[PDB]
């Protein structure tokens, strides 16, 4: 019998890094899951599962919520079973899931003279990454027999790169903030149900 | 949270002093689990100084930190106060000062206002 | 574009701090580095600093008082060789980290400062 934590996460200065997603669990509370759909402040909204206006009778028990900031034109790579040459190397999602992803503008706060350079993203560490797993590999990419070990030789380049955006953002390449929720129903007691 | 990492000091350093370390995390009761990551130990070799992750998590034995060095980590008040050990002159006493943040995933690390790793210092 | 040039140098008997800066016309979100000119047919890596300033790297013979930092106003770059001794030779190569697509690729220069007994 308490207010849900949904109001303590939205409208935050920062959430996490590009290659760092934090999983959170919703505490016991009572609320309606159709409030987000009624809101007109989320222009972008895409997902799979029951319709927003009907997913109320079947109360969820398990909630997995993540939030991050990415490039605006990455919506093409946010889809189930994606086989993009870059997406799988950083993020991957399976087709057997029921959940919804929303995105909105991120330039309202991440704007200043000289652009933004705090965000970093990886390119390649060893091979394609399976979904639901992360690793921190500091080893430099190897493209030959002699181990460069940080030497700028044999195509040994730094795998991580930072964003760059001018305050005069034009085309939709400007960064966006993306939040993804997944709901799982089980016979175990449900934290939220009514 | 402090970037400077150092260990305790016995009479060898002119007197007995309390440990100087801080624990970084969202809350003191973030989680009840035992684990660790690289957490570069004193010297070139890197070992798990302490896998407790909270107040008396679980005893862990490592070559870098053997029975000669106390194995305990406390996240209360983001500070360390437990005495390490009564060593003998002509020795080294350096202890890592860091802690994990709050997150369900493994290898938790503070994001937003923290940088990977910390400065290496000795007493 | 970004203009990279280096010209100057000079040194005296062992004294205080020594400061040389590789001229750069601002670095917004692009990398820059220094290359060791070892006695061989190829150069060697020295250090690389990202835009965020993290992931700092140094050679085996650089850990210690030597440090490098960046400024948020004019991207001023500090150098190593603080508290020199009459044994070191100072010749580097400024590199623009040609892996980038700002306008083009550019190459820097360096000096041959030396010390005296």
């Amino acid at each position: 019998t308490n207010l849900c934590p949904f109001g303590e996460v939205f409208n935050a200065t920062r959430f996490a890094s590009v290659y760092a997603w934090n999983r959170k669990r919703i505490s016991n509370c009572v609320a309606d899951y159709s409030v987000l759909y009624n809101s007109a402040s989320f222009s972008t909204f895409k997902c799979y599962g029951v319709s927003p206006t009907k997913l109320n009778d079947l109360c969820f028990t398990n909630v997995y919520a993540d939030s991050f900031v990415i490039r605006g034109d990455e919506v093409r790579q946010i889809a189930p079973g994606q086989t993009g040459k870059i997406a799988d190397y950083n993020y991957k999602l399976p087709d057997d899931f029921t959940g919804c992803v929303i995105a909105w503008n991120s330039n309202n706060l991440d704007s200043k003279v000289g652009g933004n350079y705090n965000y970093l993203y990886r390119l390649f560490r060893k091979s394609n990454l399976k979904p639901f797993e992360r690793d921190i590999s500091t080893e430099i990419y190897q493209a030959g027999s002699t181990p460069c070990n940080g030497v700028e030789g044999f195509n040994c380049y730094f795998p991580l790169q930072s964003y760059g955006f001018q305050p005069t953002n034009g085309v939709g390449y400007q960064p966006y903030r993306v939040v993804v929720l997944s709901f799982e129903l089980l016979h175990a007691p449900a934290t939220v149900c009514g | 949270v402090q970037l400077v990492e150092s260990g305790g000091g016995l009479v060898q350093a002119g007197g007995s002093l309390t440990l100087t370390c801080a624990a970084s995390g969202r809350t003191f009761s973030s989680e009840t689990m035992d684990m660790g990551w690289f957490r570069q130990a004193p010297g070139k070799e890197r070992e798990f100084v302490a896998a407790d992750s909270w107040n008396d998590g679980s005893t862990y034995y490592a070559d870098s930190v053997k029975g000669r060095f106390t194995i305990s980590r406390d996240s209360a008040k983001n500070t360390l106060y437990l005495q390490m050990n009564s060593l003998k002159p002509e020795d080294t006493a350096v202890y890592y000062c860091a802690a994990e943040t709050y997150s369900i995933y493994e290898k938790d690390d503070s994001w937003g206002y923290w940088g990977q790793g910390t400065q290496v210092t000795v007493s | 574009q970004v203009q990279l040039v280096e010209s100057g140098g000079g040194l005296v008997q062992a004294g205080g701090s020594l400061r040389l800066s590789c001229a750069v016309s601002g670095l917004g979100a692009h990398r820059v580095g220094w290359f060791r000119r070892a006695p061989g047919k190829e150069r060697e890596f020295v250090a690389a600093i990202g835009a965020n300033g993290g992931n700092t790297n140094y050679l085996d013979s650089v850990k210690g008082r030597f440090t490098i930092s960046r400024d948020n106003a004019k991207n001023t770059i500090y150098l190593q060789m603080n508290s020199l001794k009459p044994q070191d030779t100072a010749v580097y190569y400024c590199a623009a980290r040609d892996i980038e697509t700002a306008e083009y690729t550019y190459w820097g220069q360096g000096t041959q400062v030396t010390v005296s007994s």
